[PDB]
């Protein structure tokens, strides 16, 4: 255990402007051998890692070249020239000079990008669900930035809460956005009480609030 | 090219052992070491220990050091690696990587630890209609609900359709089950004339579910 300290931990850039992140270690990572084991690792959400930077310089087979890999010592640090929307991900330090091998906490990067609002759709329950006895009502938020979104549901005009459990997505690879979807479960006892369904949606790009509705009789 | 396989996801009652394989293809398998790492969820990676299938040389780290064995199959080119007294602790993705400096890695198995009942997911369309087409485009896609454990894959049309797709990460809810739905978004006036099915694959229960999404009038 070497101890691994990575920072920083969050880090948001714009697409184009440049990105360093910083590993320092507790003890030389330089061994007797005239080289020094220590690699960068990019991990997207979800997926495996892909080793980026061997040997503390040494690129690797298909990678950028906005990738450099340099410093030395117990202070070592990546950086990329022209971050894009791409190199989205978290980033990793592992030490392999001692033992055993350890990794940092990461380095998150996000990419700023222009206000987009989202588009907003809403689903009705199937018929299947139905005769199952409960019921989801969906509304989706697409492609849209920053993150921070206010979705209400609202039955028949009355506010609800405590019915509702919402999700939202890595940032896109391509686009930069986001996309978040809320789900409204009740009962089928309970949704064939009240006739009329809507989602209400506020977010930074948004002059005024957007509501999405529906009447369980006329769908 | 160099390829790295590992078994699908498990579910494993705790105090109970699990074997996770890792099939090797495009190099040498018995001159180059293996390792296993454990990816904590949302918290960092931990080196396991790696195996030198060549002449069967193994190192662990203090913490498995009795908790984990590794073994490998020359004659198969698959690396093994046995968890036991497993705790709920030990939920996590493991990865298996070639090389001494983890140069190519498996797509990861996770592991649960739960003593809960495993259950194959629901599959509900989320029709489209003039509630969710916008300008010019519609949205569509799945709700899988009800399943457990994690994870659960989804896929359109058979993996031919991917553009436009998002795939939410899964809810937790009350009754212990977790929920995730899969969106896609197509052109509005395509909707008479292309089909749409989402492909939803869970392992740990060996369910697979196919279901054909088509326009409800709304």
């Amino acid at each position: 255990d070497i101890q691994m300290t990575q920072t920083p931990l969050s880090l948001s850039v714009t697409p184009g402007q440049p990105a360093s992140i910083s590993c320092k270690s507790s003890q030389s990572l330089l061994y007797s051998n005239g080289k020094t084991y220590l690699n960068w690792l990019l991990q997207k959400p979800g997926q495996s890692p892909k080793r980026l930077i061997y040997l503390v310089s040494k690129l690797d087979s298909g990678v950028p070249d906005r990738f450099s890999g340099s410093g030395s010592g117990t202070d070592f640090t990546l950086k990329i020239s022209r971050v894009e929307a791409e190199d989205v991900g978290v980033y990793y330090c592992v030490q392999g000079t001692h033992f055993p091998q350890t990794f940092g906490g990461g380095t998150k990067v996000e990419i700023k990008r222009t206000v987009a609002a989202p588009s907003v759709f809403i689903f009705p329950p199937s018929d299947e669900q139905l005769k199952s006895g409960t019921a989801s009502v969906v509304c989706l938020l697409n492609n849209f930035y920053p993150r921070e979104a206010k979705v209400q549901w609202k039955v028949d005009n009355a506010l609800q809460s405590g019915n509702s459990q919402e999700s939202v997505t890595e940032q896109d690879s391509k686009d930069s956005t986001y996309s978040l979807s809320s789900t409204l479960t009740l009962s089928k006892a309970d949704y064939e009480k009240h006739k009329v369904y809507a989602c209400e949606v506020t977010h930074q790009g948004l002059s005024s609030p957007v509501t999405k509705s529906f009447n369980r009789g006329e769908c | 090219q160099v390829q790295l396989v590992q078994s699908g996801a498990e579910v494993v009652k705790p105090g109970a052992s699990v074997k996770v394989s890792c099939k090797a293809s495009g190099y040498a398998f018995s001159s180059s070491w293996m390792n296993w790492v454990r990816q904590a969820p949302g918290q960092g990676l931990e080196w396991i220990g790696r195996i030198y299938p060549g002449d069967g040389d193994t190192n662990y780290a203090q913490k498995f050091q009795g908790k984990a064995t590794l073994t490998a199959d020359k004659s198969t080119s698959t690396a093994y690696m046995e968890l036991s007294s497993l705790r709920s602790e030990d939920t996590a993705v493991y990865f298996c990587a070639r090389e001494y400096d983890e140069a190519y890695w498996g797509q990861g198995t996770l592991v649960t630890v739960s003593s809960a009942s495993t259950k194959g997911p629901s599959v509900f369309p989320l029709a489209p209609s003039s509630k969710s087409t916008s300008g010019g485009t519609a949205a569509l896609g799945c709700l899988v609900k009800d399943y457990f454990p994690e994870p659960v894959t989804v896929s359109w049309n058979s993996g031919a359709l991917t553009s436009g797709v998002h795939t939410f990460p899964a809810v937790l809810q009350s009754s212990g089950l977790y929920s995730l739905s899969s969106v896609v978004t197509v052109p509005s006036s395509s909707l008479g004339t292309q089909t749409y099915i989402c492909n939803v694959n869970h392992k740990p229960s060996n369910t697979k579910v196919d279901k054909k999404v088509e326009p409800k009038s709304c």
